[PDB]
RNA sequence: UUGACCUCAAAUCAGGUAGGAGUACCCGCUGAACUUAAGCAUAUCAAUAAGCGGAGGAAAAGAAACCAACCGGGAUUGCCUUAGUAACGGCGAGUGAAGCGGCAAAAGCUCAAAUUUGAAAUCUGGUACCUUCGGUGCCCGAGUUGUAAUUUGGAGAGGGCA
RNA sequence: UUCUUUGUAAAGUGCCUUCGAAGAGUCGAGUUGUUUGGGAAUGCAGCUCUAAGUGGGUGGUAAAUUCCAUCUAAAGCUAAA
RNA sequence: CAUUGUGAAGAGACAUAGAGGGUGUAGAAUAAGUGGGAGCUUCGGCGCCAGUGAAAUACCACUACCUUUAUAGUUUCUUU
């Protein structure tokens, strides 16, 4: 364990320089060879809001639609000959539905950029469409790592004290024990710094 | 560790009513003593630590005890020798970490 | 034994045994158990003192109560000569000293390279 | 000296013999008399070896249904496969 | 006692404290002759543990030899037979430094008998032994009955028949199956299987 | 200046000992080739002949850092057997033990590593005497850089009680 | 058969307690050569490395891990077959 | 490899701090990063909801890679 409440209690309150939306990020160290097999994974369960501004393209369009209004944040229909090359740019999560399986059309020439194409990285077709929504969309990194590593994801805002990131820590910071090897380190979130725009520096 | 009674399985043979016979002496052959273990704890007080030694010091402390462990091995004979010499080593560092 | 045993009161070793290995032991003993030891020059000299020819260690384990206000001051300058000056003396070399012409040799290189 | 004792059956007939050989023998005192006494030339002679009798030869038939066969087949499988189901074991109980 | 501190500090041949006497001493055996009588042993618990009493009749020699194989002694490595003997150079002798280094010690105190022998010093050219010796003569050996067995007339010259420590060693005489060619004498053993026994009534 | 100590010498010093012979057998070292393989080089002949060193009436070995896997045995040696077997081997030619079992004979032990420390109690030699394969007294010397007693792993030691 | 009484000496045995010293350029390992029926190496020897003390050796397929069994090397004496 | 020891320097290499800069495309800049979303700030400059580009751009929370350099522990060589 990180935390139990250790130098990480109060010390996100009496910081509020700034009260407005406070997201810290959650970077430490280990490097990794070459290969992209099993590097930065890892959707966890973690319950905390994030109060994002983020965007949905979720693909369904039975008059559920603004059923999705009310459980994701856009809905898109299968018009694709014209519709985006240069839009999707503003995002933490996206979905889609029993639509979007066969779309290779409206797929390498915008889902490239940022990469977000529906390969072993990113299951989009979800039939799963309504429990994934509010809690999960929360900050939790499913990328492709670079050539050593890529670990960051908001463990709280400024607005959540950890009284949460008491139970958020090792449900969620046992990262990447269940495909990878142990070359990397025992639990390796070590050194931290909490610092949203105005928290300070301690260390371990 | 009672016999079955059998010619063969896992604890095959006759079924006797043993004894648990008087232990001998020269089983407690390498047992320490008093006046060996301060005699020998003297003497390495007093003649210090060997090259190989001092290398094994330096390699527990910088590339780990594995290639220690090697390193041991390749010099002394055996693996379980290396393993003997590397953890009397680490309660080397140990007490001269406390000294 | 009889240092082990703690009985000794005072240990004198000879210094000039021919394997010095017989008593590089006996001072870090003493220093252990505590006794008060002393190296002393002349094997022969303990010898004549224990009507042998050499003796090369002795010790006096029980004293009368005559002087032993002069052992007590006796052992107040020896412990002070060796026991308390046994951690310095454990870590420094001796030796490495040169002949005459050498020495004469690296110090007129000395006024040499004194120059200025 | 340097063979030890296990069976209880082995040293009490060792005890036994050690017990009639001191009935059976004299011996003289060390000083005086010296009481003529005819000798024997063979102590193995007199003090036989003789084979433990093993059991009675008539008895009941207690039969009760093994074959005494599959007893030893079933013997031979768990000794062949025994480091295999704790193997199993082990990896059962460390399944978490 | 003390030699149980020596024999602990004898183990620690690599101290600098030993490493230092033994540079020392290498330098004092090689200046003084090959065989040389030792005035008083330098390992006394080496030698007391040996067999040696500081009592009149024991003596130690000290006695160097020449380290390395056996070179073959054959003119210019013609060997004259099959190609398996034709080896000059990395052939080994069977008995060891230690054995012929006592056997010249008894050579040369022919009046002496070799009780055993240990190895004090060496360098790359030379090992250097300490041979304990008994006079067989003396009457504190004659007498002193733990010792006057030396004076048996098949003790003369042990070490050339290699009855010493290394000369079983170096026979093989120890007990086990490791040993079953060398246990009793090789060529005892040689003899007793390669023998053809035939009795009177053929078995 | 005097007296030791250590080391090393020298004596037609006192007293001793080694050599050499023999070598059938015994303990080691060294060490071939002819031969066989239908040739021949590993192999074999052979861990042999020759060569060298060293003993005795026997020598050597010997009281487990053993064999085993059994209900365990129990120093060494030799015989019968294991067995021409397990195994080795251009897996060719060939070579090739050991445990158990029976028997012959049987025998066990002792030093180092402990403080005698309220007493180096130990020993060679010289000399006088005597009952002389030696003993007693005395005198040097050896020896504490350890001679005696006590103990040898099967145990054993130091206290306490009977 | 006889003389000396060795000996206020020595030895053995029961129970309780504290202990229990046990052999190093050796063991072992690598490599080289030789040898063995010994086969990922039977023994020996040279060179290099070089220990431990609930340790070490062996348990006839190399290695790691976990056990078990069996002895106690690196000092020595000893008749008979 | 051993015999084979004693010193000085120099070069590394591995550890320990710090340091800067980096291509096409075009947004608002020779754009190698990250999850986040608009703010602390002398600027209202820079980013934001704005365009657009392979990427968002204050910012690293950690460096993706260096050596071009500096302090101290280790060892590998070279010279003397
Ligand atoms: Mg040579
Ligand atoms: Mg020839
Ligand atoms: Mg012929
Ligand atoms: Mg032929
Ligand atoms: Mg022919
Ligand atoms: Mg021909
Ligand atoms: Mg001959
Ligand atoms: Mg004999
Ligand atoms: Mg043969
Ligand atoms: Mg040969
Ligand atoms: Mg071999
Ligand atoms: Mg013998």
């Amino acid at each position: 364990v990180k935390e139990l409440l250790k130098y990480s209690n109060e010390t996100k309150k009496r910081n509020f320089l700034e009260t407005v939306e406070l997201q810290v990020g959650l970077k430490n160290y280990d490097p990794q060879r070459d290969k992209r097999f099993s590097g930065s994974l890892k959707l966890p369960n973690c319950p905390r809001p994030n109060m994002s501004i983020c965007i949905f393209g979720d693909a369904f369009d039975v008059d559920r639609a603004k059923s999705c209004g009310v459980d994701a944040m856009s809905v898109d229909d299968l018009k694709k000959l014209n519709k985006n090359k240069k839009l999707i740019k503003k995002l933490s999560k996206k979905y889609n539905a029993f639509i979007a399986s066969e779309v290779l059309i409206k797929q390498v020439p915008r889902l490239l950029g940022p990469q977000l194409s529906k390969a072993g990285k990113f299951p989009t077709p979800v039939s799963h469409n309504d429990d994934l929504y509010g809690k999960v969309t929360d900050v939790r990194s499913t990328i492709k790592f670079q050539l050593k590593k890529v670990l960051c994801l908001a463990v709280a805002v400024g607005n959540v004290e950890m009284e949460e990131d008491v139970l958020v820590n090792q449900i969620l910071m046992s990262v990447n024990f269940f495909v990878s090897l142990l070359k990397k380190n025992w639990q390796n979130v070590g050194s931290l710094v909490v610092k949203s725009s105005m928290g300070p520096a301690f260390r371990l | 560790t009672v016999k079955t009674g059998i010619a063969i399985g896992l604890n095959k043979g006759k079924k006797v009513t043993s004894m648990t016979p008087a232990p001998k002496i020269s089983y407690k052959k390498g047992a320490a003593s008093n006046r060996t273990k301060f005699v020998r704890s003297l003497v390495r007080e007093i003649a210090g630590l060997s090259p190989y030694e001092r290398r094994l010091i330096d390699l527990i402390r910088n590339s780990g005890e594995k290639r220690a462990r090697k390193v041991a091995k390749k010099r002394l004979g055996s693996f379980t020798r290396a393993k003997a010499k590397v953890e009397e080593m680490n309660n080397i560092i140990a007490a001269s970490r406390r000294h | 034994a009889l240092i082990e045993n703690k009985k000794a009161k005072l240990v004198l070793i000879a210094n000039d045994v021919d394997p010095i290995e017989l008593v590089v032991f006996l001072p870090a003993l003493c220093k252990k158990m505590g006794v008060p030891y002393a190296i002393v020059k002349g094997k022969a000299r303990l010898g004549t003192l224990v009507n042998q020819k050499t003796s090369a260690v002795a010790a006096l384990t029980e004293v009368r109560a005559e002087d032993e206000a002069a052992l007590a001051k006796l052992v107040s300058t020896i412990d002070a000569n060796f026991a308390d000056k046994y951690d310095e003396v454990k870590k420094h070399w001796g030796g490495g000293i040169l002949g005459n012409k050498a020495q004469a040799k690296m110090d007129k290189r000395a006024k040499n390279s004194d120059s200025a | 000296h340097r063979r030890q004792n296990r069976n209880q059956e082995i040293f009490d007939a060792n005890v036994q013999r050690l017990k009639e050989y001191q009935s059976k023998i004299i011996v003289f005192p060390r000083n005086g008399k010296a009481p003529e006494a005819e000798q024997v030339l063979s102590a193995a002679a007199t003090f036989p070896i003789a084979q433990p009798a093993t059991d009675v030869e008539a008895r009941a038939v207690q039969d009760n249904g093994e074959s005494a066969f599959r007893t030893l087949r079933l013997a031979r499988s768990e000794k062949k496969f025994r480091g295999i189901r704790e193997k199993r074991a082990r990896e059962k109980a460390e399944a978490e | 006692g003390a030699y149980k501190y020596l024999e602990e500090l004898q183990r620690k041949k690599q101290s600098d404290v030993l490493r230092f006497l033994q540079r020392v001493r290498v330098w004092e055996y090689r200046q003084k002759n090959v065989i040389h009588r030792a005035a008083r042993p330098t390992r006394p618990d080496k030698a007391r543990r040996l067999g040696y009493k500081a009592k009149q009749g024991f003596v130690i020699y000290r006695v160097r030899v020449r380290r390395g194989n056996r070179k073959r002694p054959v003119p210019k490595g013609a060997t004259y037979g099959k190609p398996t003997n034709q080896g000059v150079n990395e052939l080994k002798y069977q008995r060891s430094l230690r054995a012929t280094a006592e056997e010249r010690v008894g050579r040369r105190a022919a009046n002496l008998r070799v009780l055993n022998s240990y190895w004090v010093n060496q360098d790359s050219t030379y090992k250097y032994f300490e041979v304990i010796l008994v006079d067989p003569q003396h009457k504190a050996i004659r007498r002193d009955a733990r010792y006057n067995w030396i004076c048996d007339p098949v003790h003369k010259h042990r070490e050339a028949r290699g009855l010493t420590a290394t000369g079983k060693k170096s026979r093989g005489i120890n007990k086990g199956h490791k040993f079953n060619n060398t246990k009793a004498g090789r060529r005892k053993t040689w003899k007793r299987q390669n023998t053809l026994s035939l009795w009177r009534y053929r078995k």
